């Protein structure tokens, strides 16, 4: 028949595909008719704002402030120490950090051994 | 290069296009005709109508404009503004 | 701008490459060789013996 | 050095006895008078430092930095004197006159000949820093920034004032010349294993080393634009002259001793720089390019390398001069926007093509494109890192794509694409805008002819 | 002008043009005709500008220094001196240097010059060229970015302590 | 789905937008017109067999398996026209849209070269600032309580009144400046 | 050596004046285009006279002109080598840079920016002639670097469009993942040889040479747009079409093939790259071809054919042949930019449309655009006696004779049928058939810049071929002794193509309906590699700069770590030291104990 | 600004809920915060996780390059997906079968270039013969020792 869309988190279903969609619930147009008002409302809110002749300036967004105070100052003060929030540290703060330390020790070990039993090719190395 | 279109010529354009179609009538097509009302045509006739301008213009008019773009006039009004007619 | 253009001849490094042009010439002169491989005179160095 | 000391503390009367509307110029003027006679510290040798008296000395590494420095306080005034228009005449003597404090502070600083005497006076500069950033700031929270800056300076430093006089008791003197004629080798031992930790810990904490730099983010955001200037093109550089006049008193320890500390950088300014992928705020973008530019520098002097001691000091003086153009950029768009937001403010090209023009430059010498200062320092320092361990290329040159990853992001979103609708207050470009930002730009375009100045010590 | 001892040059040897073909050739004309026009008038210039300088000469000299005891022969923590022989040794990290680069540039001009027959004609310029660096990396090589005259005494006691292990381990 | 006036899409607008996105990706696929216009009157006629159809379940997952059957034989490179987005020519010279306020930042020297069409500029100034109070007064009680439920905006209803907001559709930038 | 020196220094000099001249302005410029279209003929003259003379002699030379660094042992001076390479490319790109001075006059005009926009074009110009006379590395360096930044900027000349913002982006990526490459390159070359001059790496000749090798590999997979780093070339298609004529086609993307065309000496006494170049080379031709074998829109289907030529390219270097590849440089330039420039009159004549469903009845509407779009792609196929059959057929007898590997060979011939394929499905397509544009015509091309502009691209693309072709010297040994179906395979695959073109484009032309098969997914969504991985790897890296870098360490732990266990401690136990009640008894009960712990607990009276 | 529009802790009874619903201006029933795992998010919704491009470009937004209207309560990850930045759009081919595709042919082609170059092709011809004992002196050979000649014979 036909290949059915497996969605995945790089691949969205289509819009059309959603059998929500396809839903004539009452609820749904009542949820629909809500956010409808809503999206009204607000977009009436910023073309008053907007379109005034006395105004010149920037129009303050609410939204773009709730952003950026959620991403930046407000990290903080909503976080408990938890064991998923410790592992996640533990594996991402300090394991690259003793990977790279190993790797590196092991290569200046070599490296160093070889030059002073005088077998690394050395003879025109002289800017260091 | 790129020469300027005026209004007359658009509606000019939208009637030649318009009278060549087969299930309509050289005789009673008027720029005030609507199509199902005064013409008695089809949904389906409607959208294949709004793609054929469509393809005519060379640019995509979308859906939520294309359902009410149901008389001539409206359709000339609707290429009109989206062309920036009579500078 | 003028001024740092017109450094007199900084950290003596293009006298350095004059002296240049003085030592090898010395020392394409006499069969010596083009540079000692020891910085200092090895008869004047004393090696803790043991 | 009291041919210029002298002139900055004649500088304080002139600003504390000038009118109301003439404190500026006459402060600009004369700045710029000192700046000009600035140039007789090049008076220089390739095997011997400038030495005036016994407490003053200039070698080929302390003169870029004095001379970036009073060339940066004239800038540092034109910046600051439109957002205090509004502010008391008292208030506004008070602030030139921190500035010009600031100024003597940092100059007599670069040019301590012994190292107590450093010591002192680079605790010094907190002063007027502090006070600028608690008292001018913008932000409600500038004063845990403030503590926070105080404090990591304050806990870096008291343990290299224990390990100075410890020294000083011990062999005899901190004159730097007697110390580069009296040096002794420090043996593997756990004592100067907490001499070499007390010694360096101040440096790493003023650079600032990753993992310490936290005190970056908060004090160059809050901050008006002439304490973000002194914390980003000044005190960072204080730190990495300290560090590199006090690596030469800690050998053979560091080559077995700076292994965790040089890759403490080597993966940090990986994901800092991925931070400013990440970065809603742009003087934040601005303040961990900074912090990523240093990771270079900490790699660079922790390595003891010729090459990356001339990488080291090329980057130092590059990355002052841009970021400090860019934190102009920044105090300019946020005057002209009255918000922080990276996101707000778009297509600016379409009404100011000067200043994208000026962008454009900013950013160009961001991503180090050469021959500009900036290419040749990191150049160095990729040289002599690669001289050091082989791998450590795949750890600078990814760091070569994420640093542009950024910047010309930073240039794309507050650049380019349709500009926002309802703000319509961007003014036409101010002259002093245009003045201030050609001041930091033309001396690196003329910099990157003639460098040969510019590239440490030894050369 | 340059000593022509310390940048060699072996002789040119440039062909006669045998003309084969009736086409004339332009480049003939074009180098007479750069002659006329260019040729002239700057050695004119340059004429004047030699006269000018002829009218009002003055000399230049170049410094020398003389010789001091080096870092061997001095007491430790002794300033006066040592100081002295510290400031010789980095003129004459200067100096060898500057000669490094003399020879580095005799390499490449020596290649350029050769052109395709660089594997052959070149033989002296590389010995010399890797005797050198074999001396400099002898010499200067891992000494750090805080090198000094001790640093380098340092390094040659142990290159000769080395030296003296390799020919009693093979006696 | 998400429309500015209609919280809904209903079946009828489903079905036309499904002929119109097969139309399209038919004449993709069928480059020359009259394999084109052959195709569209058998689809023509596809979508005419099941027009008169009185269940709406029937009629809902019948168009849940045609729009999967459009999906499946949907060109991978739809052919997109140069101003609709996705295209080659979209929002191109909206580089050039210079809004018209900038104009009032403008230099005197500058301003005296072009005399009347900056008096034309303040006389419409003039327009929208004695327009707004009264818009703004219109818009005040024709909105009922809670706000407007749709984004729909009220035309002008008394003669010498201009319609609400007005001022940044009228004076928005040409398409081709 | 007076006039050879001066001529190229005063070519160099003539080039950059017009920089100054326009940073030095104060009015209104009276027709800029047109002065620095002069500017280019008249450097194209100056720097064509000592190739002449180099034709007639064969005199090479390098000049160190400024003495810029003495750093520590090594020497940095302003050095321009006038060699081979340089001397029979800086006057074919500066023709075909002419060209793109009176086709950009032609098509920008209604642009009210194009003195900015010629501007970039000649500065770019300026870095890539700083790019290929460079003698020391960093001044190739400094030429890479120029062009890179300089193609970002002009990809995004449209800045409103983000599409461009985010092809300019993807650009520089890659760009500086090449610039990975050449770092490595370049460290290696200073560690182990003390130099970045290219005489002394030429006279050292080192024998370990791999790594220096594989990082001049990374940097040309990065720069020539070779595979797993090619689709920044078809996606920077959203710029001007002067600059795909220019940068994306002839100019720019032949910059990593014109550094390993330098680096001959040290890869001729290497098999190991020499393979690992071939094999790279073979997968990028046959992959790109792939991508253009069923692509709709013009400029796309000929930044793949550019790509696919630059994978060819790198197959004949990979076969120890580079001056074969400096001539298909030589000879591709001519022909690619005149169909891009063809294409970019035809998208301007039928009002900006670019996809070639929309085409059609073009053979007689446009008689001089057809003919050069028909030459055009018989020397892209490589029809003989065109300029292509002097270098392309040629790499072909040195492709089969030779000891190589034989699946590239394989592909190599498959990519060739592949490039006819779809030169014959762009000319069926686009000049062939019934017209599809909309009703309004406006087909014109009846003006003398870009008349006499095609008419010079297409004398040069008639007789360049031959007259490069005749005149380089001899450089190695041409295989001659080798049989007769190895002679005719080039010809034979190409009409293998073309029949097989003909065939499946008939089979379009009938009334049938088919589902598209995998194979045509595959090859239509640009071989599934701009759909998977720029999707995946940014998102990949961009959660790690969040939920990794960001929030998680340098926002929580960091600050948790020293500073905020500092403060809980001290506020903590500074609450429990200011707890006290006020009473007196309890302060002499302390006092209490604390004697008493004093003289018994310590001892501290002894 | 005031205190209460900024984001706070993560609620729990539903009149915080529905307090915050207010706050963002969204349904009590599409405000869905995000987990409880102590990361930091607080209050703040989860939206869709859908890209920018997803939204219909025929709508009239209020910021028409990030298809975002005027006091729409924005992604916690609206700098990720934005227009010139990782998309989520649908794919003709499912994702996992493009994945496959694609491994699968690169890795077929490597294969074959493998056993291509353990399996070469050549011309069936002798070596090179060069003159001077196979070229010693021009090869850079020392002209004071004589190494063993070869020579080249007719045939």
């Amino acid at each position: 028949s036909f290949p059915k869309y497996e969605p995945s988190r790089l691949a969205s279903l289509p819009t059309t595909l959603d059998p929500a969609e396809y839903d004539i619930s009452s609820e749904t147009r009542k949820a629909q008719a809500e956010r409808l008002a809503i999206r009204s409302r607000l977009k009436r809110e910023y073309q008053l704002q907007y379109n005034d002749p006395s105004r010149r300036g920037v129009v303050e967004d609410p939204a773009l402030i709730r952003w950026t105070c959620a991403r930046s100052a407000n990290v903080y003060p909503n976080f408990r120490p938890n064991t998923k929030t410790s592992l996640l540290g533990a594996l991402f703060g300090i394991g690259p950090l003793i990977f790279w330390y190993y790797v590196f020790k092991t290569d200046r070990d070599r490296k160093e051994k070889l030059i002073q039993e005088g077998k690394l090719d050395r003879t025109f190395n002289i800017s260091y | 290069d790129a020469p300027p279109l005026t209004l007359e010529g658009i509606k000019d354009r939208v009637l030649y296009v318009l009278k060549l179609y087969d299930k309509i009538d050289p005789e009673k097509l008027s720029v005030n005709s609507h199509f199902m009302k005064d013409l008695g045509l089809d949904s389906l006739d409607q959208v294949e109508i709004i793609m054929a301008m469509e393809d005519e213009f060379g640019f995509e008019i979308p859906d939520i404009d294309a359902e009410k773009l149901m008389c001539p006039q409206e359709i000339v009004d609707y290429i009109a503004d989206k062309k920036d007619v009579y500078e | 701008s003028t001024f740092v253009a017109y450094l007199p001849d900084y950290r003596m490094q293009e006298w350095a490459r004059r002296e240049a042009e003085r030592l090898v010439k010395y020392r394409e002169a006499h069969g010596l060789p083009l540079m000692e491989s020891n910085c200092f005179d090895p008869s004047k160095i004393q090696l803790p013996e043991d | 050095m009291l041919k210029y000391i002298i002139p900055t503390m004649m500088l304080m009367p002139l600003t504390w006895l000038s009118k109301n509307s003439m404190i500026w110029i006459n402060t600009t003027l004369h700045s710029l008078l000192i700046s000009l006679t600035s140039l007789l510290l090049l008076n220089q040798f390739g095997d011997n430092s400038l030495n005036f008296s016994l407490t003053f000395f200039s070698d080929s590494l302390s003169t870029p930095l004095l001379i970036l420095t009073m060339w940066l306080l004239p800038l540092m005034l034109m910046a600051s004197q439109h957002h205090l228009s509004k502010e008391n005449l008292a208030r506004k003597k008070l602030f030139i006159s921190m500035l010009i404090l600031l100024q003597l502070f940092l100059i007599m600083t670069f040019t301590a000949t012994e190292l107590i005497f450093f010591y002192i006076m680079f605790e010094a500069t907190l002063v007027p820093t502090l006070i600028i950033i608690t008292r001018w700031g913008n932000q409600t929270e500038r004063l845990n920034a403030g503590l926070y800056f105080l404090f990591y300076t304050l806990a870096g430093s008291l343990p290299l004032l224990v390990a100075l006089i410890y020294i000083q008791n011990t062999m005899g003197s901190l004159n730097f010349l007697i110390l580069q004629y009296w040096v002794q080798p420090m043996p593997n031992s756990w004592s100067n294993t907490f001499m070499w930790l007390a010694c360096m810990m101040a440096f790493m904490v003023k650079m600032p080393l990753y993992g310490l730099h936290l005190w970056l983010p908060k004090a160059h955001v809050e901050a008006p634009i002439a304490g973000s200037m002194v914390l980003a093109a000044i005190l960072l550089k204080l730190g990495g002259y300290g560090m590199m006049r006090i690596t030469l008193l800690l050998n053979p320890i560091t080559d077995f001793m700076a292994y965790p500390f040089i890759m403490l950088s080597l993966w940090g300014m990986i994901m800092t720089s991925s931070i400013c992928l990440r970065q809603t705020d742009l003087k934040s973008l601005i303040a961990y390019s900074s912090v990523s530019h240093m990771a270079l520098v900490i790699v660079a002097i922790l390595i003891q390398t010729p090459w990356s001691y001339m990488g080291a000091t090329a980057l130092m003086i590059a990355h002052g001069l841009t970021s400090s153009m860019l934190f102009c950029l920044a105090n300019s768009n946020y005057e002209r926007v009255h918000s922080r937001t990276m996101i707000l403010a778009r297509g600016l090209q379409t009404l100011l093509p000067l200043m994208a023009a000026w962008w454009l430059l900013a950013s160009l010498t961001n991503l180090a494109l050469p021959p500009s200062i900036n290419l040749i320092g990191e150049l160095f320092v990729v040289m002599s890192t690669f001289s050091w361990s082989n791998i450590t290329i795949i750890l600078m040159g990814l760091n070569m794509v994420i640093t542009a990853l950024y910047s010309l992001y930073m240039l794309i979103t507050t650049q380019r694409g349709k500009h926002t609708h309802h703000i319509n207050n961007i003014l036409p470009s101010f002259t002093r805008e245009n003045a201030l930002m050609s001041l930091h730009m033309l001396p690196l375009l003329l910099l990157s002819l003639n460098p040969k100045i510019i590239l440490g010590p030894l050369y | 002008s340059w000593d022509k001892d310390v940048y060699p040059e072996p002789p040119r040897r440039t062909p006669a043009p045998s003309p084969q073909t009736s086409l004339p050739n332009p480049i003939t004309y074009l180098t007479k005709a750069f002659d006329l026009l260019v040729d002239r008038p700057v050695t004119l210039v340059r004429e004047f500008i030699e006269r000018q300088h002829a009218k009002n000469k003055y000399y230049y000299y170049h410094r020398e220094f003389r010789r001091v005891p080096d870092i061997t022969e001095c007491h430790e923590k002794d300033v006066l001196c040592m100081f002295e022989a510290e400031m010789q040794w980095k003129r004459d990290y200067k100096v060898d240097q500057e000669i490094v680069n003399i020879i580095q540039e005799r390499l490449k001009a020596c290649q350029q010059r050769e052109g395709e027959s660089h594997r052959q004609n070149c033989a002296k310029e590389l010995q010399q060229f890797t005797q050198v660096v074999k001396a400099y990396q002898d010499r200067y090589h891992d000494l750090g970015a805080h090198y000094s005259a001790r640093k380098c005494l340092a390094k040659q006691k142990q290159r000769m302590l080395a030296e003296r292990k390799a020919t009693k381990e093979a006696a | 789905a998400f429309l500015p006036s209609a919280a809904y899409l209903t079946h009828q607008q489903k079905v036309l937008q499904l002929y119109k996105r097969a139309l399209r990706h038919l004449e993709s696929r069928c480059v020359h017109r009259d394999k084109y216009r052959y195709f569209a009157c058998l689809l023509r006629a596809r979508f005419d067999e099941h027009k008169n159809e009185k269940d709406m379940v029937k009629a809902t997952q019948l168009l849940r398996e045609a729009e999967k059957e459009f999906w499946h034989g949907q060109h991978p490179q739809p052919y997109i026209f140069p101003e609709s987005p996705g295209g080659t020519s979209y929002e191109r010279y909206e580089c050039y849209k210079v809004p018209e306020w900038c104009l009032d930042d403008w230099h005197p020297s500058e301003k005296a070269m072009y005399p009347d069409y900056f008096a034309k500029r303040e006389q419409w100034k003039k327009l929208r600032r004695e327009s707004w109070e009264r818009e703004v007064k219109q818009l005040q009680e024709e909105t009922p309580v809670g706000g407007p439920r749709t984004e729909a905006l009220p035309p002008a209803r008394k003669q010498g009144d201009l319609p609400p907001l007005w001022w940044h559709i009228v004076t928005r930038p040409r398409e081709r400046p | 050596m007076n006039l050879f020196s001066s001529l190229t220094l005063v070519t160099l000099i003539l080039l950059t004046m017009p920089i100054a001249a326009i940073n030095f302005n104060t009015h209104k410029f009276t027709n800029y285009p047109l002065y620095v279209k002069t500017t280019i003929s008249c450097a194209f003259i100056t720097s064509m006279i000592p190739t002449m003379m180099f034709i007639h002699t064969g005199q090479e030379m390098i000049i160190s002109n400024w003495h810029w660094l003495t750093i520590q042992t090594l020497k940095l001076s302003l050095s321009f080598k006038m060699d081979f390479f340089s001397m029979m490319f800086v006057p074919v790109a500066l023709f075909v840079t002419w060209s793109i001075m009176e086709f950009s006059m032609w098509y920008m005009h209604s642009d009210p920016n194009i003195n900015q926009f010629f501007k970039y074009l000649l500065l770019f110009l300026i870095t890539m002639l700083i790019l290929v006379t460079a003698n020391n590395l960093f001044q190739l360096f400094i030429g890479w670097e120029g062009v890179g930044i300089m193609s970002f900027l002009l990809i995004g000349w449209w800045y409103g469009r983000t599409d461009a913002n985010t092809a300019a982006l993807q650009a520089i990526l890659y760009n500086r993942i090449g610039d990975i490459g050449f770092i490595l390159a370049m460290a290696w070359f200073l560690i182990n040889l003390n130099t970045w001059d290219l005489q002394q790496i030429f006279m050292l000749n080192p024998n370990d040479s791999n790594l220096p090798l594989m990082g001049l590999i990374l940097a040309a997979t990065g720069k020539s747009a070779q595979f797993g780093l090619h689709p920044w070339l078809p996606s920077a298609m959203e710029g001007p079409t002067p600059v795909s004529a220019l940068l994306h086609s002839s100019t720019m993307v032949v910059a990593g093939i014109f550094l390993l065309i330098r680096f001959y000496p040290l890869t001729e006494n290497n098999k190991f790259g020499q393979s690992i170049m071939l094999c790279l080379g073979a997968m990028t031709t046959l992959f790109t071809a792939m991508c253009a074998l069923t692509q709709n829109d013009i400029k796309k289907i000929i930044a793949f054919s550019t790509s696919s030529q630059l994978g060819l390219m790198m197959v004949t270097i990979g076969i120890n042949q580079p001056h074969l590849a400096f001539l298909h440089i030589c000879t591709h330039a001519f022909f690619k930019a005149m169909l891009f420039m063809c294409s970019g009159s035809i998208i301007h004549s039928l009002n900006d449309e670019q996809d070639i469903r929309k085409m059609g009845g073009l053979f007689k509407a446009m008689p001089f655009t057809t003919t050069a779009l028909i030459i055009g792609s018989l020397a892209l196929t490589g029809m003989p006696f065109l300029t292509g059959f002097y270098s392309k057929d040629l790499i072909i007898e040195s492709a089969n004779t030779s000891y190589t590997n034989a699946w590239a060979l394989l592909m190599t011939l498959v990519a060739t049928s592949f490039t006819a394929i779809y030169s014959t499905r762009i000319i069926f397509f686009a000049l062939l058939g019934q017209p599809r544009f909309p009703t309004l015509i406006n087909i014109n091309e009846n003006n003398p810049f870009l008349i006499n502009s095609i008419k010079r691209l297409l004398i040069g693309s008639l007789f360049a071929g031959f007259i490069i072709s005749n005149n380089i010297p001899p450089m190695t040994i041409p295989q001659m002794t080798m049989p007769h179906y190895l002679k005719m395979t080039a010809l034979t695959v190409t009409i293998l193509g073309f029949i097989l073109a003909l065939e499946i484009s008939n089979t379009t032309h009938y009334l049938k309906f088919n589902y598209p098969s995998n194979t045509f997914k595959f090859s239509n969504l640009l071989g599934y590699y701009p759909t998977i991985m720029h999707r995946l790897t940014p998102y990949m890296n961009l959660t790690m700069s969040q939920k990794s870098a960001s929030s998680l360490l340098d926002l929580i732990w960091l600050e948790t770590i020293l500073p905020k266990t500092i403060s809980l401690a001290q506020m903590k136990m500074s609450t429990t030291i200011t707890s006290q009640k006020g009473l007196i008894k309890l302060y002499f009960l302390s006092f209490l104990i604390t004697i008493l712990i004093s003289t018994t607990l310590l001892n501290f009276h002894e | 600004i005031t205190k209460d529009m900024l984001p706070g802790p993560y609620p729990k009874t539903p009149e915080e809920r529905a307090a915050a619903a207010k706050k963002y201006n969204m349904r009590v029933e599409d405000y869905e915060p995000y987990p409880d795992d102590g990361m930091g998010y607080g209050d703040y919704p989860k939206l869709p996780d859908r890209s920018q491009q997803e939204r219909d470009p025929w709508y009239d937004w209020d910021h028409p390059d990030l298809r975002l209207n005027w006091g729409e309560p924005m992604h916690w990850d609206l700098d990720m997906y934005i227009r010139n930045r990782v998309d989520t759009s649908p794919t003709p081919v499912n994702w996992n079968l493009m994945c496959k595709h694609l491994f699968g042919f690169v890795a077929f082609m490597l294969f074959m270039f493998w056993v291509g170059e353990t399996y070469p092709t050549y011309q069936p011809v002798g070596p090179k013969q060069y003159p001077y004992n196979n070229l010693y002196l021009e090869r850079g050979g020392d002209p004071n020792k004589e190494p063993e000649p070869v020579v080249h014979y007719e045939i």
